[PDB]
């Protein structure tokens, strides 16, 4: 269980990939011309995770688009010039939101090129774990041609896991009223074909920049700051050496009991705004408690609402296994009611010693909690609102979708949501 | 037929030719198979100026299509601001139902278009308007955590 | 004459690390195999001079046992011994047994009878493995069941980490702990668990460890392993063979699980052998947390090692007997063995040197009661078919749930029948 292979598809996908790359890079002292320049030896003993060694260590990352202007962006960031420059994939217009474009025509009509370099990747790999996918669901290009990639790739490597960070749409950040379609349509094919889902939630990370951080006017680098923060805590366990949730699959065997309930919602703290002064760390007392607090969510959903089946919680920096340890006990002792009986030990608990930059202290929490069923709602009130009305489908059903495709979406998503309440209304 | 060209060029924007077509008798209230008029099109579609030449010559701006929508409904839904100020000028019901039980109120609601929640709200829309599963705008907000929104339908 | 050790797993490698290590030191050899013949049922000889452990350690992932390769034991050992593949089984007893543990099980077998053609009088197996693990559980399952099949004569023991929530970083532990039991059964002869969490515990309250590690509770761990196979590297007269220890501790052969309990443990920072014989029938020295006292013995042993004079044990067993209330089975006595030599401990270690040690094993019902706490925490789970699918996709079908489950309910019912 070696290397993981990154894709980012599309705007979204693009820039919360390239802050990724940024971030882990610093952590582990690669920089933008891939020299190693780090002072710890935790930081290379699991480059190989990550990057290709060519002495000279190479995002293993695919960069795909149908809008051309994407690859230009990209590259002019800081780390844009590391990427390998024939893993940039791009079209020559762009979707216009509509994600039928992005499964069925133009990016169907591009992705046997992106396969060409995924499949080239796969064969350096000495042993690959599978695939991590940055993308929004509420475009056309990241969500449909994103998806269209994610089923193509599964039936290529139907053995490796397969992971994304999905950034799902609210009408706070971008009044597109055809996202949720896009966003349905998405989740029906993630209900299927992921093994592991992380909900970015646009309306969670905008309430946090406005209400929490008192950002008047959140812009995507204010939202990316916490994608990205977000991002870096959850993969802290397979970038360094650890015990727990190790590699992907790991991973999953502690957090997906049931195949289709493989949407997990992120949080982290402490949270921050982007040239703040983070003074005075969190005790692990403040840690503990903020990580489980709804206002610390990345998905727009009350945990108290649901309950809890599984979580794993990663504190980093310098303090004592031993406090952790005992406030991660009395955190589940006083709320044991939000924590399902029937998955005994369900909370799992890793200590790294090395903090994010900026932070002495940082927690992150992975949680599977039934609440995500409220993330789920909230989209699908949206495209059934649009759907009764049949706003634009010919938009849609012009490029070769039938609308019962709509309609068998919805479904799934509605299952789904019944399925949360099921498990989340049942007794040991 | 030239009704079935003007509900075209109402959805598609076609200014110049609904134009020449109302000038050669296109029925300004002709529907299409859903019951659809020129002004439901131009309104959803977010065609301003369209919405205004239609009103000015005889549309229905409360015209309903099969499943009981009215223009204001598909603007308040689209989230087209302008336009759902000009319907409510022409006289357009700002608490219309349709089949679902959905009021204008509803649809902005849960599309969060927050600034035409609050022009429906000021010019009278009915905050206990329930919806075929007894819910109003206000629960809603309340059910979704839409704090913002919730804070509007209480001012 | 001879035993071969197998180490399955990452808890199976790392307390075997922490055997050899201590069986080197109590017997006079380097971590090269140099010494300037008893041990010689657990050490082959070069004529280099070179005295190999006859170990075998697996690893479906290479990283615990590349430690080994690349550590002070990394002269100690037969290389071909140490094998691992690429991917390991992700925590799934499946993948160790079906999916991922076939592709290696060809060559770990065929590296075992390279040590077996070297023996003259081979015993048998002693297989040190986690039940919480992937590899642990699944693997060792499979490499048992290819061993009856290969060896079909020979004795099998096991040393199994029974798991504990405080260092357990797998939800499904319950699920592997309970699979692995139920397909082992039949093919192993005698089974020491060791209850991580008792081992934590005396860590904490006897040594004085506010956090124990692993290689903490390893090292307490291999101290009671060698208290238990000193006899067969000792030519003691107890235990001598593989086969006694099936005599002497499992007069049923399903009900094959004794409890060891140890002292003195003191931390680096002198008590009589009536002292350390009381202090085998306390609780907190068990390494399974249970409660003999709502049980009942079918068998006992007590292994002194140290400045042990036979009279002083025999008296002290006189007292017990007329003390305490040890109800032993109708179908009722104190086995006893004595090493005259003193206790070793690692340099690096938390434990102070004594003069006198004891291991007692007893196969007591109440062992039952660590047994009723793993069901019970499969039995929540696999009611709502938890983590299920994970299984069923890697090689394993359903019914084996259920299956491996009513073995263990007719388990705790022959604890239940002996009393
Ligand atoms: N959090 C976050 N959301 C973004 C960012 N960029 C775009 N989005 C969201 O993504 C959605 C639109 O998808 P895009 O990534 O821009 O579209 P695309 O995948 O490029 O597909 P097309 O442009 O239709 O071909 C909306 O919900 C935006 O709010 C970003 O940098 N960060
Ligand atoms: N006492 C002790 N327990 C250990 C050690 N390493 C792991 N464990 C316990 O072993 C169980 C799971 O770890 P390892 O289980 O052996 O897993 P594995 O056999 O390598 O199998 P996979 O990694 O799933 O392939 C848990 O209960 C751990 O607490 C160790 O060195 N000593
Ligand atoms: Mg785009
Ligand atoms: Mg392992």
């Amino acid at each position: 269980m070696r290397e993981i292979v990154h894709i980012q598809a599309g705007q979204c996908g693009n820039q919360i990939g390239a802050k990724f790359w940024e971030v882990i890079s610093d952590e582990h002292g690669i920089d933008p011309s891939g020299n190693y320049v780090g002072d710890s030896d935790l930081q290379l003993e699991r480059i190989s995770v990550y990057y290709n060694e060519a002495h000279k260590y190479v995002p293993r990352a695919i960069l795909v688009d149908l809008e051309p202007g994407t690859m230009d962006s990209v590259r002019s960031g800081a780390f844009g010039h590391l990427f390998r420059p024939d893993n940039f994939i791009f079209g020559q217009s762009g979707a216009g939101n509509n994600w039928a474009k992005g499964h069925y025509t133009e990016g169907a009509e591009l992705v046997d090129s992106v396969l060409d370099v995924v499949r080239k990747e796969c064969e350096n790999c000495d042993c690959l774990q599978g695939f991590q996918l940055t993308h929004s669901l509420g475009g056309g290009t990241g969500s449909g041609m994103g998806t269209l990639l994610i089923s193509k790739v599964r039936e290529e490597y139907p053995d490796r896991i397969m992971n994304t960070f999905s950034v799902v749409p609210s009408p706070k950040v971008s009044d597109t009223v055809v996202e949720p379609y896009n966003a349905t349509l998405s989740i029906h094919q993630l209900v299927e074909n992921t093994d592991e889902t992380y909900c970015i939630d646009n309306e969670a990370l905008y309430d946090i920049c406005f209400r929490t951080l008192k950002l008047a006017t959140p812009t995507y680098g204010d939202l990316n700051h916490l994608v990205s923060a977000t991002m870096s805590g959850v993969t802290t366990s397979l970038r360094f050496p650890g015990q727990l949730n190790a590699d992907l699959r790991k991973l999953a065997v502690n957090m997906v009991p049931f195949p289709r309930l493989h949407f997990f919602m992120p949080g982290f703290a402490p949270l921050t705004a982007r040239g703040s002064q983070q003074y005075r760390a969190l005790t692990v007392p403040e840690l503990t408690q903020q990580m489980f607090d709804a206002k610390n969510m990345m998905a727009a959903c009350d945990p108290r609402h649901g309950r809890y089946l599984t979580v794993a919680t990663v504190f980093r920096g310098r303090m004592s296994m031993k406090e952790v340890d005992e406030q991660m006990l009395a955190i589940q002792s006083k709320n044991s009611s939000y924590f399902v009986e029937w998955i005994p030990n369900n909370v799992k608990v890793a200590v790294c010693d090395i903090p994010p930059r900026g932070l002495k202290m940082s927690s992150t929490f992975i949680g599977n909690s039934t609440a995500i069923q409220e993330l789920f709602k909230r989209i699908s009130e949206q495209f059934t609102a649009m759907f009764r009305r049949k706003a634009f489908l010919h938009w849609y059903t012009g490029e070769g979708m039938d609308e019962m495709e709509f309609t068998e979406a919805e479904s799934n998503m509605n299952d789904l949501v019944s399925e949360y309440q099921q498990y989340q209304d049942a007794t040991a | 037929d030239l009704g079935k060209k003007l509900l075209e060029a109402a959805r598609a924007g076609q200014d110049d030719e609904v134009r020449i077509l109302m000038a050669n008798g296109a029925d300004v209230n002709a529907t299409d198979a859903s019951g659809l008029t020129p002004l439901h099109l131009a309104a959803t579609y977010g065609h301003l100026e369209i919405v205004e030449v239609l009103l000015k010559h005889g549309a229905d701006v409360n015209a309903i299509d099969i499943m009981g929508s009215t223009p204001l409904h598909l603007a308040a839904l689209i989230g087209h601001l302008e336009i759902v100020e000009v319907l409510l000028k022409h006289g357009a019901d700002v608490n219309a139902v349709d089949t679902w039980g959905d009021t204008p109120l509803h649809l902005a609601a849960i599309m969060g278009h927050l600034e035409i929640v609050e022009v429906l709200l000021k010019h009278g829309a009915d905050v206990n308007a329930q919806d075929k599963f007894g819910k109003t705008a206000f629960d809603i907000s309340i059910d979704n955590g839409n704090e913002d929104l919730a804070e509007i339908l209480q001012k | 004459r001879e035993c071969i050790s197998i180490h399955v797993g990452q808890a199976g490698v790392q307390i075997g690390n922490a055997c050899w290590e201590l069986y080197c030191l109590e017997h006079g050899i380097q971590p090269d195999g140099q010494m300037p013949d008893s041990f010689n049922t657990f050490f082959s000889e070069t004529g280099a001079g070179k005295h190999v452990p006859r170990a075998v350690f697996v690893d479906l992932e290479p990283t615990v046992i590349d430690e080994v390769r690349t550590g002070t034991y990394r002269q100690l050992f037969h290389p071909e011994q140490l094998i691992t593949g690429k991917e390991d089984a992700a925590n799934n007893y499946a993948r160790g047994h079906y999916t991922i543990g076939k592709e290696i099980i060809d060559l770990v077998l065929d590296r075992i009878r390279k040590l077996a053609d070297q023996c003259t009088g081979l015993q048998g197996f002693l297989v040190f493995h986690s039940f919480g693990g992937g590899t642990g559980s699944g693997f060792t399952s499979l490499l048992m069941e290819r061993l009856s099949v290969d060896y079909g004569k020979k004795s099998k023991l096991e040393f199994s980490i029974y798991p504990a929530p405080q260092v357990s970083t797998a939800v499904v532990e319950p699920y592997n702990s309970i699979l692995t039991t139920h397909t082992t059964l039949e093919h192993s002869d005698c089974a020491f668990m060791v209850d991580n969490e008792a081992i934590y515990d005396i860590c904490r309250r006897n040594l004085d460890i506010e956090r124990p590690t692993y290689t903490n509770l390893n090292r307490l761990i291999s101290q009671i392993v060698s208290s238990i196979t000193a006899s067969l590297r000792f030519d003691g007269a107890l235990n001598v063979d593989l086969t006694e220890f099936q005599t002497n501790l499992v007069p049923y052969p399903r009900i094959h699980f004794p409890l060891a309990t140890y002292a003195p443990v003191i931390s680096a920072e002198q008590l009589s052998v009536a002292e350390i014989t009381n202090a085998c029938f306390e609780p907190a020295n068990q390494m399974v947390k249970c409660d003999p006292r709502h049980g009942k013995y079918m068998a006992c042993c007590l292994l002194y090692r140290g400045d042990v004079v036979p009279k002083d044990v025999n008296a002290a067993i006189a007292t017990i007997k007329t003390k305490r209330s040890i109800q032993f089975v109708d179908w009722t006595g104190f086995k006893v063995g004595i090493n005259y030599q003193p206790p070793t401990v690692v340099p690096g270690g938390d434990l102070a040197k004594v003069q006198r040690a004891v291991c007692m094993l007893s196969n007591t019902t109440a062992i039952a009661e660590a047994w009723a706490r793993l069901d019970h925490k499969f039995d929540l789970m696999y009611a709502k078919r938890a983590f299920v699918h994970w299984y069923v996709g890697e090689g394993m079908e359903e019914g084996e749930f259920s299956e491996a489950r009513e073995d263990m309910a007719a388990l705790e019912k022959d604890y239940e029948e002996v009393g």
